């Protein structure tokens, strides 16, 4: 499955640069990026992010520009939702670009 | 070419080391 | 007497988490029930003894296996063609096809082809026959036997060392510098001069005749007369063949530099001189500190006085002696940071300056060693930072460090964290943006629009070191400069040729791809440091949890109140930064492996062209070089790389299973285990068989640990296969 | 069992006790507070650690504070 | 000799670790 | 306040005259660090006696096979009279016999060596302890001191003979050219 | 002994029951050496030093490795594995009014020194086995040729 | 050295270090420190120049006296810091 389907048929995606399917190549990479970006939200937790925002808020307050709407790390449910959304978008876009580039090139 | 007696002698020293390892583990466990 | 005897709380714990947490806090000796400092130190000492014995047993096992089942003698005759054998395979699951495929290396039985370089190491060091390897294994076995007995002995009542002796810093540092580093390096230089240079020059020096054979024809008369240049006179010729007397010199201590032409490794005379000199330095430096004879230094006095004028660094280094000598976690963190930096240094230096004969042409071993040592360096760095955090949350005393150089770190931790965030953000934004610009430009059929920054500063360093293809003509590149002239009769006549020879990995040519990937490496290092430094500095407290030190180092959370407090403990900072350690080391190893595959294959204009965009990495490195691995076994048959393919998929599977513990958390699994408990208790027949520990879902920190474990093991398995099999299949 | 503590920044607003789902907390008379009452934890062995007291505490930082510790059947909240 | 892989690998990687797992389980389920 | 052996260095704090052969000889203070650690000099004294007694036996054996006949020579006739080469020429049978005997004897010794029993007099293994039944306390201490002196001398004697045989191949007034 | 209460409980270790069982096994083993020696003298075992094949004994054959596993070896292997199967059956299964391998809770190990005749013969048989193995090792000769 | 047996060398509240930091040279005057530092700088720079700048170093030309005198240049730095410390402490 890894060799004769993914590796074998990824050729038409990866070799698409400089051709009309180069948009599919770019979206392949971008969907990969978003799928990986999702793992930040999926694995991490609000406490670290709120403390990091506290450090950044100190940096802003030192310059007299900390906003009236105080910044907070995303809620726990929201972090899970954002991770899930990015994970689904990245995976689905990866498959989308892969299938479209492969099938348009060969068929 | 390593000989059978050589392998057996090394194995005997390894067994002595094993006994000492059990002893050290005991003494660290107490 | 229940399993966690060291922790009565887990002893009363009735669920299955008792076993997990007992195994997990087995070695957390500081927090055990009824523990004293003296007992802690003695137990640590005995465990160190056992650990050393393990190391030497591992070494003896490698030596014995190469002696017994390896083709060391055949490999010695033809190092560049015969493939080194690690050990024989004993597997009843092997078929006839796998048997025939794994039967290789000029032996009649299945074997594993060594990729650790131990063959090259021992051949360079002076081993020529299986008997020498077997005797080395025997002696290391005896050494481990003695170390185990020493560990047992140093827990006895009359032989239990005291806390004052343990905290005697000056004597320990004096002895480690002078003897553990210094005299041991002197011993290695003596070994080289007595056994390795003669064996390279075609002389069989062993225990029976090393006492009779003179390493130099003159003897020690030059050493005593002070005419030490006679030991450099008559160096090895450029036509020398390793292991033979033809073209062999008589010099034992030289500074020729460069590389040995036949083996493409540094001269053994150079290495012996290195170890001799370096030992002089270390044996001198080991007389720095005061130990029972008045003359010397006082580390507490040094730290106390080093406070700059007008209180620039607050109170200076006052109290740092007390904190370091009282807290073992700070010592552990310093040791781990130093050792991680050293591991990165050896990884960067072994490939650029090979020291073992014929290792440079062994492409699989070089990649395996670089990846191995870079990964261990990353782990050591993460551990150093984690133990710094544990020190801050457990052992830090602000009363002792009032207005200290260490307390000021906590004072402006907000500035530090914010600026690390800034630099990480800048690096990532710009590196990713330039990579995407290059991606889109090459994608749209116009690579000319790529933004390609020449790494002019690194190229300038290469020119100053001796490179000449850039044409900068600065320092050593300019033959005329003081730097080039002052060293023109010691090392430059060889180093210049070595660096400008294009057949070497010494100071590889660099380009825009190297610029971009180096900025990516900077992003990885900076973000890992951000996560780790933030964890260390916020371990004591935060605006969201000022009393974090009361909870300690590793606790699940503070609850959903105050908006949620997930991963707030500063252990979760380590667990987060581990992902970034893996990420940055993966980037480093991909860069190394692709650039070196291209250089070895002779098409550097594949890396220089494709590495500027990310699809080049995805295609000309991963996809292109994944064929010999994934074709290890297919529908038509199998090759000797089928083990690498199976382990590749194995690491993929473990990496994937880690996502389960990282994403799905305890409540789902707890309720599901309630359902399973109901089913087991209610079904007939099976309900006679009943557990003793109540089965519960894994704790939160436990599951974070398990998920990260599955991630890391996975990472290493996947790249090990891909780095060991693609290189073999491509060369 | 977990350790529940109450600090003298209590204002006697009696919300931790209402958030309590195990009857661990209870108001007792006190001279310090204006309301004349302070939360106290005489049944810490029944604590499970859900920290609803901490969530419901309105002080700038928590007057009622819970430290997780030795686990038990009650603390794990196992019906078996 | 070539005897010893057959004698030692299964003894050391089926029998001994199974006995160790049995011993560890029995020990941790004491008292 | 000052050592008796070296009358310009301080007396070792660990040594206090309550041991056989205590003449305050410890420039390094190995005993000092041992007692600071928490141990007691029983182990070092027993090691001294063991090393010494071995050294006396080995001193006589170094020169016996040359000065006097190397046994009736059923099997020893092949082995050289040089002690440094005789070690690398013992047959497997004899080597195993001697090694097994020594190993069993010292495995028996180890348990009493590393025991907590305070009754154990240092270097008192019971081998031929019947001649001290009639000795007085002064006689016992003096005889133990002669033993320790012989031990201390033989230890240096082996180093001298071994290095002389290795570098020169001959002991000067006694055995020559071997 | 005392430091190993777990194995001391069921007679596992330096115990009279263990010595009895090992003496019985040494008796049967000396019998077995004599029996297989006369078997090799006669014709029962396959001859020719024919190596096993993957088609008959699979990966346990080690057809192409080395180590010349023979059909006589396979047959005696089957015999000793059947001995080990009956062993597990007799040890773990019901003690057919004989001897338990384990001490059992109630029993205490017999006092250290017809049953005594068995133990004397067992000590003699263990000594004979060790002497034969040594004599083979020193001489370099085969065990069957040594006993012959 | 232990925690107890260690001199009070902290000087963050004062303008100059105590002279005790100089250890064995806690009493040698600032004049001696400065003169020795200057001679050490001159001699060491002379040795370094004669070894690697005026001449080209090599296996047959490395000079032990010049090598040893090179180590008087850092000693010169230490001696000049010492001269300042003793001048400020009044010795
Ligand atoms: C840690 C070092 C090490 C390693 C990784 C291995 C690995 C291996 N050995 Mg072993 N071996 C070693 C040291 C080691 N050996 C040493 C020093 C000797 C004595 C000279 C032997 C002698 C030996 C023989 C004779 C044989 C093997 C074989 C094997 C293979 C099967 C496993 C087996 O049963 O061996 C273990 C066998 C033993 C007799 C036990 C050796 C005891 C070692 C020294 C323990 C070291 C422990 C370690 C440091 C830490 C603890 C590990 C664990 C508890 C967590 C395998 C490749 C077999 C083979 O070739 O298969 C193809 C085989 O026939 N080995
Ligand atoms: C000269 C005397 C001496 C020597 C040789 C040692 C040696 C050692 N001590 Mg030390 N120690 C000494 C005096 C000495 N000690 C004294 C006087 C004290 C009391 C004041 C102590 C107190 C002490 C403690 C409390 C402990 C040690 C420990 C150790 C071990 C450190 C771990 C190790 O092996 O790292 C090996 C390190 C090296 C070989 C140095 C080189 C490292 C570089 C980076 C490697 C270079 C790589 C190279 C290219 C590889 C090529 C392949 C080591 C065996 C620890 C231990 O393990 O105890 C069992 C320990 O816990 N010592
Ligand atoms: C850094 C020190 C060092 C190291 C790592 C080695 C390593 C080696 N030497 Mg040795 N050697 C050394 C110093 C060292 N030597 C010195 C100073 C000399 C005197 C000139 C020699 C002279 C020498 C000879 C003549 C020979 C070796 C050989 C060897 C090999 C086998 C060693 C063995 O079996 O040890 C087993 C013993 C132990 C593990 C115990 C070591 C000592 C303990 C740890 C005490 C430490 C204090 C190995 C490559 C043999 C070989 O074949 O080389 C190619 C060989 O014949 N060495
Ligand atoms: C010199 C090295 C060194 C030493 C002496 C210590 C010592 C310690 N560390 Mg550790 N640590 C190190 C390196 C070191 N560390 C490194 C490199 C890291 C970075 C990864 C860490 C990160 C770290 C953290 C984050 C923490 C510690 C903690 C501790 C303490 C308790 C650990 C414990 O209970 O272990 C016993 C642990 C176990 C029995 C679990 C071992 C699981 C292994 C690693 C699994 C291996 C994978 C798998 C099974 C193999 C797959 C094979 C194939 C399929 C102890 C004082 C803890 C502490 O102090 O808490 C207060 C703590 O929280 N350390
Ligand atoms: C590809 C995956 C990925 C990406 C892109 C990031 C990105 C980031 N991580 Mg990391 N992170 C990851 C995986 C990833 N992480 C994983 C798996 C984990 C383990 C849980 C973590 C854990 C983690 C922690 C705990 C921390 C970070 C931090 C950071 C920052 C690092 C500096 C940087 O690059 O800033 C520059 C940012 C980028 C290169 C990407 C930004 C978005 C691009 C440029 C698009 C721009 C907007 C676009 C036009 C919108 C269109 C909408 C329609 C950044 C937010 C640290 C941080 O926040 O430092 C400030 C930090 O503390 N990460
Ligand atoms: C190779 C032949 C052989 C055979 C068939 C046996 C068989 C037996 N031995 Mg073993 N034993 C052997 C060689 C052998 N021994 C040798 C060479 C020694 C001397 C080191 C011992 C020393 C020994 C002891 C000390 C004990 C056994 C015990 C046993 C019994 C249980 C062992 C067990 O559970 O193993 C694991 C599966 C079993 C009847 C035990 C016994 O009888 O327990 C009641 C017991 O205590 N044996
Ligand atoms: C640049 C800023 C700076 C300012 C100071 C200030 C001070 N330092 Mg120094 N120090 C500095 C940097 C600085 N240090 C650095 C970077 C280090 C790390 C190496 C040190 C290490 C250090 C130590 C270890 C000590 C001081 C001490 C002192 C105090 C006395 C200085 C003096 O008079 O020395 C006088 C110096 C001399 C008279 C000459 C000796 C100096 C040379 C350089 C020695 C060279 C030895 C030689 C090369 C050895 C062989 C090399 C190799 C092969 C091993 C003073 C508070 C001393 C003190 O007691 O503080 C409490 C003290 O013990 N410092
Ligand atoms: C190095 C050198 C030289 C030298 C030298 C020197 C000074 C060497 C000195 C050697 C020395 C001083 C050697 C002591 C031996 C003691 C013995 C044999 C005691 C045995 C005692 C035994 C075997 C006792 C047995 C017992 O069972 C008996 C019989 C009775 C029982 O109740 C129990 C005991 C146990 C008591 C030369 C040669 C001068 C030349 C040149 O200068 C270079
Ligand atoms: C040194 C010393 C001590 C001592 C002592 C002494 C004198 C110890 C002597 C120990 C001794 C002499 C121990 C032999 C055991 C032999 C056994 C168990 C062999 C069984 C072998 C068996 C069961 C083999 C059987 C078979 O293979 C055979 C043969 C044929 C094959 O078809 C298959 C079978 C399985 C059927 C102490 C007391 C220990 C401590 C003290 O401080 C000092
Ligand atoms: C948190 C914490 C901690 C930790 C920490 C860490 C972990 C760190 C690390 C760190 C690191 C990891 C660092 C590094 C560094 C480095 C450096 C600083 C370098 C330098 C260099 C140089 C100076 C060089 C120079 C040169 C030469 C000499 C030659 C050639 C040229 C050049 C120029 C390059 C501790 C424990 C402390 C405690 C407290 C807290
Ligand atoms: C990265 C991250 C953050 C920090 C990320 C935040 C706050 C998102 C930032 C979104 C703003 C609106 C920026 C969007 C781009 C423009 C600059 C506006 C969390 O707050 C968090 C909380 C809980 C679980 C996981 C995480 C998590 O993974
Ligand atoms: S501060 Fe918390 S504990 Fe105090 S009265 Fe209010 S809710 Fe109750
Ligand atoms: S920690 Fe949980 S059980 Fe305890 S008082 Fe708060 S809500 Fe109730």
């Amino acid at each position: 499955w890894l060799r004769d389907f993914l590796w074998s048929q990824a050729s038409q995606v990866i070799q698409s640069y400089g051709s009309a399917l180069s948009a599919y190549g770019i979206i392949f990479l971008g969907a990969h990026f978003i799928w990986a970006f999702s793992l930040m939200f999926l694995f991490s937790g609000r406490g670290y992010w709120q403390e990091l925002i506290e450090s950044v808020v100190w940096a802003h307050n030192k310059l007299k520009l900390a906003p009236a709407i105080q910044p907070r790390a995303l809620s726990i449910t929201q972090g899970r939702a954002v991770g899930l959304a990015h994970y689904l978008l990245g995976g689905i876009g990866t498959t989308w670009s892969f299938f479209l580039a492969r099938i348009i090139s060969v068929g | 070419m390593i000989t059978d007696s050589q392998i057996f002698f090394a194995l005997c020293i390894a067994l002595t080391a094993a006994v000492l390892a059990i002893g050290l583990g005991r003494q660290l466990y107490v | 007497t229940k399993f966690p005897k060291f922790s009565q709380a887990l002893a009363q714990d009735p669920a299955t988490r008792r076993i997990w947490y007992g195994i997990a806090t087995a070695h957390d000796l500081e927090s055990h029930d009824g523990m004293t400092e003296e007992n802690l130190y003695q137990k640590i000492f005995a465990s160190h003894f056992g650990h050393l014995a393990i190391i030497f047993l591992w070494t003896s096992g490698n030596l014995f296996h190469v002696a017994w089942q390896g083709n060391f003698q055949q490999w010695v005759l033809n190092p560049l063609k015969v493939k080194p054998i690690a050990h024989a395979i004993w597997d009843p699951h092997f078929g006839q096809s796998a048997i025939k495929a794994f039967t290789r290396g000029g032996v009649s039985y299945p074997v594993n082809i060594a990729t650790s370089g131990v063959y090259h190491w021992w051949y360079t060091v002076g081993m020529r026959t299986n008997e020498d390897l077997y005797f080395g294994a025997l002696g290391l076995l005896v050494l481990s036997t003695t170390l185990l007995f020493a560990g047992w002995l140093h827990l006895q009542p009359k032989f239990r060392p005291g806390i004052a002796w343990f905290k005697n810093n000056e004597s320990r540092l004096n002895h480690h510098l002078s003897g553990l580093f210094g005299v041991s390096s002197l011993a290695w230089s003596g070994h080289l001069i007595h056994v390795a240079i003669p064996e390279s020059r075609g002389q069989h020096i062993r225990w029976n005749n090393f006492t009779s054979t003179l390493p130099h024809p003159e003897g020690l008369t030059p050493f005593f007369t002070g005419n030490w240049g006679l030991y450099a006179e008559n160096p090895d010729t450029a036509q020398h063949i390793f292991g033979t007397s033809e073209g062999a010199g008589t010099a034992i201590l030289t500074f020729l530099g460069g590389f040995h032409p036949q083996t493409q490794s540094m001269w053994l005379t150079d290495i012996a001189h290195h170890h001799l000199a370096i030992a002089v330095v270390f044996i001198f430096a080991g007389h720095m500190y005061r130990t029972n004879w008045g003359i010397g230094h006082s580390m507490k006095e040094i730290l106390d006085a080093h406070v700059p004028p007008k209180g620039r660094l607050g109170a200076g280094h006052r109290g740092l002696f007390e904190t370091i000598t009282d807290s073992l976690h700070m010592q552990l963190g310093l040791a781990l940071a130093s050792l991680g930096v050293a591991t990165s240094l050896v990884a960067q230096h072994m490939y650029a300056l090979p020291s073992y004969a014929f290792m440079a042409k062994d492409y699989v071993t070089q990649a395996a060693l670089y990846t191995h040592h870079q990964y261990i360096a990353g782990f050591l760095m993460v551990g150093a930072f984690a133990h710094g955090a544990i020190f801050f949350v457990r052992d830090y005393d602000p009363e002792v460090n009032k207005d200290n150089v260490l307390a000021r770190m906590l004072q402006h931790k907000e500035a530090i964290i914010s600026h690390l965030s800034w630099v990480s953000l800048f690096l990532g934004f710009h590196t990713l943006g330039l990579y995407i610009h290059n991606d889109v430009c090459v994608a749209f059929g116009t690579p000319e629009k790529q933004i390609l920054f020449e790494p002019v500063f690194a190229q300038f360093i290469q020119a100053a070191s001796g490179k000449a293809l850039y044409g900068f003509d600065v320092l050593l590149s300019s033959s005329t400069s003081a730097a080039s002239v002052a060293s023109s009769k010691i090392w430059l006549p060889g180093w210049m040729e070595a660096i400008n020879s294009g057949k070497n990995s010494l100071f590889l040519t660099i380009g825009p791809g190297d610029f971009l990937v180096h900025h990516a490496i900077a992003l990885g290092l900076h973000t890992t440091t951000l996560i780790l430094v933030k964890g260390a500095l916020d371990a004591r407290g935060s605006k969201l949890m000022p009393d974090k030190k009361d909870f300690g180092y590793s606790f699940p959370c503070d609850g959903p109140g105050r908006g949620g407090t997930c991963d707030i403990s500063a252990w979760d900072a380590f667990y987060l930064a581990m992902f970034w350690m893996l990420n940055t080391i993966s980037w480093v190893t991909f860069y190394w492996h692709w650039k070196h595959l291209t250089v070895w294959g002779g098409n550097a204009a594949a890396f220089n062209e494709s590495s500027t965009y990310i699809m080049g990495w995805l295609r000309d490195y991963l996809w292109l070089n994944s064929s010999p691995l994934i074709n290890g076994y297919n529908a038509f048959g199998m090759n000797a790389q089928a083990v690498w393919a199976w382990m590749f998929l194995f690491g993929h599977l473990i990496w994937a299973t880690g996502f389960m513990f990282l994403i799905s958390w305890r409540g789902y699994w707890q309720e599901l285990i309630e359902t399973l408990v109901w089913a087991h208790e209610r079904t007939p027949i099976a309900n006679l068989v009943k557990w003793r520990d109540k089965p519960v879902a894994l704790s939160i920190v436990q599951a974070r640990l398990v998920g990260l474990a599955h991630f890391t093991v996975g990472f290493i398995f996947t790249f090990a296969p891909f780095v060991i099999a693609s290189t073999t299949g491509k060369f | 069992s977990h350790s529940v503590r109450v600090y003298d920044t209590c204002i006697g607003c009696t919300q931790c006790v209402r958030a309590c789902p195990c009857d661990v907390l209870e108001m007792v008379p006190w001279d310090g507070c204006k309301a004349g009452q302070i939360a106290s934890a005489p049944r810490a062995e029944d604590c499970i650690g859900c920290k609803r007291c901490e969530t419901a505490c309105p002080t700038d930082f928590l007057s009622v504070r819970v430290y997780l510790g030795s686990e038990t059947t009650r603390s794990l909240g196992l019906t078996y | 000799a070539s005897f010893l892989p057959s004698i030692l690998t299964p003894v050391v990687t089926l029998v001994f670790p199974g006995l160790m797992f049995a011993l560890f389980f029995v020990l941790i389920e004491q008292e | 306040e000052r050592s008796a052996s070296i009358p310009f260095l301080k007396k070792p704090p660990a040594l206090d005259g309550s041991m056989v052969g205590d003449v305050g000889f410890d420039p390094l203070g190995i005993s000092t660090t041992i007692i600071e650690l928490g141990g007691d000099l029983r182990y070092v004294r027993e090691a001294e006696l063991m090393h010494g007694r071995q050294a006396m036996l080995a001193t006589v054996g170094f020169v016996f096979p040359k000065l006097f006949g190397k046994l009736p020579a059923e099997w020893a006739k092949d082995i050289s009279l040089n002690p440094l080469e005789a070690q690398y020429q013992i047959p497997p049978v004899a080597l195993g016999q001697i090694a097994i005997s020594i190993a069993i004897a010292e495995g028996l010794r180890s348990r009493i060596v590393f025991s907590n029993d305070p009754d154990y007099v240092v270097g008192d293994h019971g081998f031929g302890a019947g001649m001290l039944k009639g000795k007085s306390e002064a006689q016992v201490k003096d005889m133990k001191m002669k033993e320790l002196a012989h031990c201390r001398l033989a230890m240096v004697a082996i180093t001298g003979m071994f290095f002389q045989t290795a570098i020169t191949g001959s002991l000067y007034p006694l055995v020559d050219k071997f | 002994a005392a430091d190993y209460p777990w194995l001391a409980k069921y007679g596992f270790g330096p115990t009279v029951k263990a010595e009895r069982w090992n003496g019985r096994h040494a008796m049967f083993g000396w019998l077995a050496i004599l029996g297989t020696g006369v078997a090799k003298s006669h014709g029962w075992l396959p001859s020719g030093d024919v190596a096993l094949t993957y088609n008959e004994w699979g990966g346990l054959a080690q057809q192409g490795f080395n180590t010349y596993i023979t059909n006589e070896r396979a047959i005696i292997m089957i015999a000793h594995v059947h001995a080990l199967a009956v062993s597990a059956a007799a040890a773990f299964g019901p003690q057919v009014l004989g001897d338990s391998l384990t001490l059992l809770d109630g029993e205490k190990d017999e006092d250290p020194y017809t049953p005594a005749a068995e133990m004397a013969n067992g000590r003699m048989a263990m000594m004979g086995i060790i002497a034969v193995v040594l004599t083979s090792a020193i001489s370099g000769k085969d065990i069957l040729e040594v006993v012959d | 050295v232990d925690r107890s047996e260690a001199a009070d060398t902290w000087w963050g509240d004062k303008d100059y270090p105590p002279s005790i930091v100089l250890g064995i040279g806690k009493d040698v005057p600032s004049s001696i420190f400065g003169v020795t530092s200057g001679l050490a700088f001159a001699i060491g720079v002379y040795c370094v120049a004669q070894s690697n700048l005026v001449n080209i170093l090599s296996g047959s030309t490395v000079n032990g006296f010049y090598v040893a005198g090179a180590l008087l240049v850092p000693y010169s730095w230490g001696l000049h810091v010492a001269a300042w410390i003793q001048k400020q402490n009044g010795k």
